């Protein structure tokens, strides 16, 4: 009737050819202002993992990964009290703590989500009822997100070990010396960026969809910087402030405040190369 | 420095004359006559 | 009467915004105060005239002589003089007074003599360092010239009776212990550090906010002052009373920490007080943020007024009381008796004081603008969803895709009529209309196909009265009246002609059978068959779940017979009326006016003090823009409130057979928040401009300002020639200036 | 293709073309050095996108598809309509951080390197030729 | 059109901050020398694609 | 090769020309 606010449909499948479940959830929600907003979710779980030899190999790899994380924990806590303390102005020891914390969280999440599998056995005992797999499909998503971020940071950590010659040390020094200036300018850039975002949100944020929320305004402005979206729909939202916003934003954020990053980086690189060249000119 | 702008009087006068000529040559009876001729004939339905 | 409501999952933005502003204005103020009191720490170790003070009368003065002079008066306080020099009143020697003492009143009672005899006390007679006229002549050439004793004292005019002790104690600590306006009046050689005054002030502010928040909503069953009877308007019996009650309660907690900073150099508790105060501030913000989330929109204004009255009570009758009682205590108990580069330092201090007293005004203005803009930033998502739902339920694309004038009858036949009446979509709020315009200038069909896109056959508009079918009067006035346009609410901005609120109109009936009967009756009697410039179907809508309205307008106009140009517009708004009391938009529209007046008076003062030729200076144009924008923001909202009240009254007068055309309110409500959303933009841009005060980050603004003329010149040249990623000139132009300014900043 | 490329050996006797070829020659060691730093971040981002969106977007369905999709994003050929609905967090974060760290930071190092090498090469060439 | 061109030329001979951007036309021997080593690669790629 | 290596030489040439023009014009202004 008129009083309903949401309606869910849930079911799941197996596909024994490749041992891989798939839980399905379909959601339509009727807001209090009328209309229908559909949504969907398909998640391919895997709950009977220990079947083939490759599964045993992957289990051994997880055990080895746990041992490596323990080794990293001990070899990072050795450099706290036995050695210097509060050495957090390095960015190469503020990144190992992130990796260790994320790996510990991932291990804990995996243990939690594989130690509570009683739903599968309960369903298998009586196979004429609804299989409640909606909880495992949430922890699978969280585990995937944590693992992806951890992999990204482990790959980033590789920069610590590329300084084998001068042509790489110069680039590393150039990146390190212009970080403070770039951080100083990024604040002044993003304050005006957020001012534009909030102006768009308040003016167009009711009839455009692309500025419907603050996050949407931010992403739309980033896509404007990429040159993706065009102002064919902004103009009819407001005849007077439609084109003004677009042209003024492009003018003041595409070749006035966007070129300062280029200027800073070019100037810093030239200065660093000049200094290291003059340092060699006394041998 | 003032000598360069001393000779700019002729350029300013020429620009003013050109602007006046362009304004006075863009009046009616040049394209209006053509539009009236096209409306009267050579662009119309000959037979109802 | 403590309760645990937790009745809503929503968030109140007013309390969050107020707390955020009250914390940012403390962080920046603390930074400035540290940068200032570094000077006082490094310096703690011209009304006074440096007239001839050659001393030749004080003999037999072999001892260490120290002089202490206090130039008490109107905003002046002095201290002792450093006796460092070749002799500096050495054994059998004299000295003259020459120090940096800027605080000294004029020709007023500024006299206080304190002689310290360190070591021995040789008898001598040194009258004074007479001053006649150098810059301001703070005194005259006279002295009592008392003898030498063991730490004697002398007082003059331009332990004794209470009339001097009480006055001395009062004047010494009148603006020194009044901690509100004590940041600007720190006495030198005081251990209160000027950085922990700003801590106690913000502690008091957050404690006031917390107490007022916990009173509203939680303790509301012993007086029933919760919404229904708690009129947000100032009753002067329940708002100011709550403010005073909240102000008196906080002091027994505030005074336990204020007395702890002082007299604490008593071992190390000074740093403990900081942690305690920052914990109290955090808990007071957290409790307010958690409690006020249940506030109805009609009580947040009352909370703000109560808090403002609470602060004003602790500033005009609670702190003067404290200083008076403390002075009476010290005057009655313990009988206390003791209460070239320098020019650049004075200029720096003056600049810092100006910054400090302008930051607070800017933050108050920012708070007012934020409450005007986002004070109701919870109806934005609901409004977007409401307009989307109306558009998708009314088949927008199926509407404006029609290309011929007789698709309108099927359109109203299949979708519009079921939507207007029926067991669904009950909230309607008024019958629709069909006010159409005539143009009086029936036109033959235009050449079909691609058109010149320019409106053609632009003639007059019919106004006379007609009858059924068309013009055929029989005895008197016609039955199809023109219904002359209303003064307020019009101008839909047509495709090729601006329209108004006039034209021949029908009522579309009230039930299905009568509506269809009327539609058939007018269709078969040649209503929309003639010239028929436009139709202008527009009705209304209301949404009770969220409390929003919507003005629906469906425009179908025919510049040329055969072509159907269609358009539609749904404008959601909230109908708030001026007669509702002191609602938040009325509160922040009579506050922005005060700021506009203040800016106008503080800028027009310059022209009468600086004269003409102030034009062509950017500072004289970017300030008169702010006044205009602020006045426009404060006035458009008031006009919207008045218009909404008038429309609602006119509606309720004759609802069953009236339309009332709420679209004017919807346009004014859009303009009002289109203006208040651009003033905040200017405020944020100015906040970004004020980042130049960091030493190493001050080059970006200078490079941009210096390189802007060349960038504008290059853009003008490119325009005259009639893209940029290939021959990047902005990068190189900025790079050269950045290098030049970095060089001019590095080596010097 | 390679036969057409080999033509540069012969038109490099013109003085301006000689200067341009020398500019390429004396900055080829820095460009290759910075390419490793660029592509480490590129591959980290690509693998993160593969792990997050790899089953729902059809542009990140396989690893090389992630590589080519990122290359297309550099030109400004993104849709973003299905990246956000694929993952409402880590979907916009990935996009915003990628755009920031490529357009504003990393792609300017190539310009800086080329500009500085060209300027110093021209100065050295003019100074050396002026001795005649 | 000739009068407009003459006005544009006079703008090039105007005060500073606008003449600085037209003296760069003296070094057009590279912007042409670069465009000939940019089309060799362009045609090589076009032929490979074809 | 067409977005990182060939579109930046054009900007490099333009920037070097601009810098040289500014430098020698400023030197001429300083001398006279």
């Amino acid at each position: 009737d008129r009083g309903t606010r949401a309606t869910f449909i849930d079911f799941s499948v197996y596909n024994a050819n490749i041992n891989l479940f798939c839980v399905v959830r379909l959601l339509v929600e009727f807001p209090a202002t009328g209309g229908v907003i559909p949504s969907w979710q398909f998640q391919p779980l895997k709950l009977i993992r220990y079947v083939t030899t490759f599964d045993f190999f992957l289990a051994a790899c997880e055990i080895i990964f746990c041992f490596f994380i323990f080794y990293y924990v001990v070899e990072e806590i050795l450099e706290i009290r036995i050695h210097k303390l509060h050495y957090f102005r390095s960015f190469w020891n503020c990144l190992d703590v992130v990796i260790v914390v994320l790996s510990v969280v991932a291990i804990g999440i995996n243990i939690y989500r594989t130690s509570n599998v009683e739903v599968l056995l309960q369903f298998l005992e009586d196979q004429n009822t609804f299989p409640n797999f909606e909880h495992l499909a949430y922890w699978q998503i969280q585990f995937n997100n944590i693992a992806a971020v951890t992999v990204f940071f482990v790959w980033i950590k590789l920069f610590k070990f590329i300084n084998f010659n001068r042509t790489m040390s110069q680039l590393s020094t150039t990146m390190s010396r212009c970080a403070k200036d770039l951080f100083g300018f990024a604040i002044m850039f993003f304050i005006i960026f957020l001012a534009y975002a909030q102006l768009a949100y308040l003016v167009f944020g009711t009839q455009v969809d692309d500025f419907s929320t603050f996050q949407e305004c931010i992403f739309t402005q980033f896509r404007i910087i990429l040159g993706d979206i065009n102002f064919a729909e902004i103009e009819e939202a407001n005849r007077v402030l439609g084109p003004i916003y677009f042209t003024t934003f492009v003018f003041f954020m595409f070749f006035i405040l966007l070129n300062m990053f280029l200027a800073i980086i070019n100037d810093t690189y030239s200065e660093v190369k000049s200094d290291l060249a003059q340092q060699k000119a006394e041998m | 420095l003032k000598s360069v702008l001393r000779e700019l009087v002729t350029y300013l006068l020429f620009l003013i004359v050109l602007c006046i000529l362009t304004y006075g040559m863009m009046s009616s009876n040049v394209y209006y006559y053509t539009r009236m001729m096209s409306q009267l004939f050579l662009d119309t339905p000959v037979s109802k | 009467r403590f309760v645990f409501p937790e009745p809503t999952a929503d968030v109140n933005y007013i309390v969050m915004l107020t707390c955020a502003v009250c914390l940012v204005t403390y962080m920046v103020m603390a930074a400035i105060l540290h940068k200032l009191d570094q000077l006082d720490a490094s310096r703690g170790r011209r009304f006074k005239y440096e007239i001839l003070v050659k001393t030749g009368w004080g003999r037999g003065s072999g001892t260490t002589a120290h002089v202490g002079i206090m130039l008490y008066g109107v905003d002046s306080r002095s201290g002792h003089r450093h006796l460092d020099g070749d002799r500096a009143f050495h054994r059998n020697s004299l000295d003259i007074f020459r120090i940096a003492t800027p605080h000294s009143l004029g020709s007023v009672w500024k006299i206080r003599v304190w002689h310290d005899n360190k070591g021995l006390s040789p008898a001598w007679f040194l009258q004074h360092v007479i001053v006649r006229d150098l810059q301001t002549a703070r005194s005259a050439f006279f002295l009592v010239n008392d003898w030498l004793s063991v730490e004697t004292e002398a007082n003059g005019g331009l332990l004794l009776r209470f009339r001097r002790l009480l006055v001395a104690e009062l004047q010494r600590g009148f603006f020194d212990k009044h901690i509100w306006l004590s940041i600007w009046d720190r006495p030198p050689r005081s251990r209160f550090t000027r950085i922990q005054r700003a801590t106690c002030c913000v502690l008091l502010i957050c404690l006031f906010l917390g107490a007022n928040a916990v009173w509203y909503g939680a303790v509301g069953d012993s007086a029933y002052s919760t919404g229904h009877v708690s009129r947000l308007s100032p009753l002067s019996v329940d708002t100011v009373a709550v403010g005073l009650v909240s102000s008196v309660v906080v002091y027994p907690v505030y005074l336990a920490i204020l007395f702890l900073f002082r007299m604490s150099r008593p071992a190390w508790c000074a740093s403990l007080a900081h942690g305690l105060s920052l914990l109290l501030v955090a808990v007071a913000v957290a409790v307010s943020g958690w409690v006020g989330a249940s506030f109805p929109p009609g009580v947040s204004v009352a909370w703000l007024l109560s808090s403002s009255a609470s602060f004003l009570a602790s500033f005009l009758g609670w702190e003067p009381l404290k200083v008076l009682l403390e002075a009476l205590y010290f005057s009655l108990v313990a009988k206390r008796l003791h209460p070239f580069l320098a020019k650049e330092e004075a200029r720096k201090v003056k600049r810092l004081h100006g910054m400090l007293r302008s930051l607070l005004v800017y933050m108050l203005f920012l708070l007012v603008t934020l409450l005007a803009s986002y004070g109701d930033a919870s109806c934005h998502g609901h409004a977007y969803r409401l307009q989307s739902a109306i558009k998708q339920e009314l088949h927008s694309r199926a509407f404006l895709a029609i290309t011929r004038s007789e698709e309108l009858w099927p359109w109203m036949a299949h979708v519009l009529l079921p939507y207007v009446h029926g067991n669904q979509s009950s909230p309607e709020l008024g019958p629709p209309r069909l006010r159409q315009v005539r143009l009086q200038e029936a036109l033959y069909p235009d050449p079909p196909g691609p058109r010149v896109h320019t409106c053609s056959a632009a003639g007059g508009f019919s106004t006379s009265d007609y009858d059924v079918g068309w013009e055929s009067p029989h005895n008197g006035s016609g039955t199809w009246a023109y219904s002359a346009p209303d003064l307020l609410g019009a101008w839909s901005w047509g495709s090729c002609a601006v329209y108004d609120s006039g034209g021949y109109v029908q009522e579309l009936g009230l039930s299905l059978e009568e509506s269809r009967d009327r539609l058939r009756f007018l269709q078969l009697h040649n209503w929309l068959d003639n010239r028929s410039r436009a139709v202008f179907l527009e009705l209304t809508r209301y949404s009770p779940a969220v409390g929003l309205h919507a003005a629906v307008t469906l425009r179908l106009e025919f510049p040329a017979a055969g072509r159907a140009l269609a358009a539609l517009s749904v404008r959601p708004f909230a109908l708030r009326r001026l007669s509702a009391g002191l609602s938040l938009p009325l509160l922040t529209s009579v506050c922005l006016l005060l700021f506009a007046v203040h800016f106008a008076v503080a800028e027009a003062r310059t022209w009468h003090r600086e004269g003409r030729w102030r034009v062509l200076r950017l500072g004289a144009w970017a300030r008169w823009l702010l006044v205009a924008l602020t006045a426009a923001t404060a006035l458009v909202r008031l006009a919207q409130l008045g218009a909404a009240d008038r429309q609602w009254t006119r509606f309720v007068r004759g609802r069953p057979r009236r339309f009332t055309s709420f679209d004017q309110v919807a346009q004014l409500s859009s303009a009002a928040r289109g203006l208040a959303a651009s003033l905040l933009f200017l405020l944020l841009v100015k906040a970004a401009q004020q980042l130049r005060f960091v030493r190493q980050w001050s080059v970006f603004g200078k490079t941009l300002c210096r390189a802007l003329p060349e960038l504008l010149g290059v853009t003008l040249g490119l325009v005259v020639l009639g893209l940029w990623g290939a021959l990047r000139l902005g990068a190189v132009i900025l790079r050269w200036r950045y290098h030049a300014l970095r060089g001019e900043l590095y080596r010097p």
